[PDB]
């Protein structure tokens, strides 16, 4: 349900 | 003609491309390394190897105009469903029509029908993939022509759980227009016969081998002795 590492990369 | 808008596009989307795809697959050294004799040798090599590709395509994303501008949530949504597709798209440049194998500049990092089986793949799946890859490789593209095929497949307004499809399909139209005018612009004939609408249907037929594979990966990484096998990124994007 979360995507911590997709979203530190779009950061 | 070619507006400056339309240039500007392309440009930025030239040096996204330029900047998250390296030639000479300097990188692939530190994957863990390919076996090609568990039975499943190749599966680590081609999990980083993967792993590395969704990198690089979500920083090809984040300099698509107007992606950064979509809700995180939206961003995640279009990555998610198409990092597949766009590893497929981008491979086309190491492709060969020569041997039907994908060639990053050395004996060991050249990848054919066998390795790709050694990553638990069955041929049925994997001859498709082959299939599209000569298609692609026969539209002879311009590297304007590859890299907004990329990014019109990454903002695609249809994605199931996408919430500002209206956004997104401004962004893709964009996008769409600027590849329909450059092909009349600057690819002369004959490649340009009907080349958006060959380029349009690449799209579908990724839709397919991305369908097909979800299949596929949901049963391979059902399996926690496979799954162990993967990274992070990948179950995090492929899912668990
Ligand atoms: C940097 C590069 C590209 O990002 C990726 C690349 C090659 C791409 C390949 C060759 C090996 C097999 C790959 C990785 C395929 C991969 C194993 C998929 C399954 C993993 C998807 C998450 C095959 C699925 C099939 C088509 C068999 O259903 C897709 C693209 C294929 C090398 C280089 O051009």
């Amino acid at each position: 349900k979360n995507h911590p590492m997709l979203m530190n990369l779009l950061k | 003609k070619l507006s400056e808008e339309q240039q500007h596009i392309i440009a930025i989307l030239l040096d996204a491309h330029h900047k998250t795809y390296d030639p000479t697959y300097a990188d692939f050294r530190d994957f863990r390394p390919p076996v090609r004799m568990s039975p499943l040798s190749m599966l680590p090599h081609l999990a980083d190897l993967v792993s590395y590709s969704i990198q690089k395509v979500i920083g090809f994303a984040k300099m698509i105009p107007g992606f950064r501008d979509l809700t995180s949530d939206d961003q995640i949504v279009l990555l998610k469903s198409s990092a597949i597709e766009v590893i497929m798209l981008r491979s086309n440049q190491s492709f060969t029509m020569d041997d039907m194998s994908w060639d990053c500049g050395s004996q060991d990092y050249k990848y054919d029908v066998t390795d790709v089986s050694k990553a638990g793949h069955t041929l049925e799946l994997i001859e498709p993939l082959i299939k599209f890859q000569v298609g692609l490789k026969k539209l002879n593209l311009h590297e304007e022509e590859h890299v907004l095929l990329m990014a019109i497949c990454i903002v695609s307004p249809d994605r199931p759980g996408v919430q500002d499809a209206k956004l997104v399909e401004a962004i893709q139209d964009r996008l769409s227009n600027t590849l329909q005018t450059y092909i009349r612009c600057r690819h002369p004939p004959p490649g340009s016969h009907q080349l958006y609408a060959k380029m349009i249907q690449k799209l579908a037929d990724l839709r397919s081998l991305n369908e097909e594979h979800s299949k596929q990966y949901r049963s391979l990484s059902f399996q926690p002795e496979n799954s162990m096998k993967l990274t992070p990124l990948v179950l995090e994007v492929f899912g668990n």
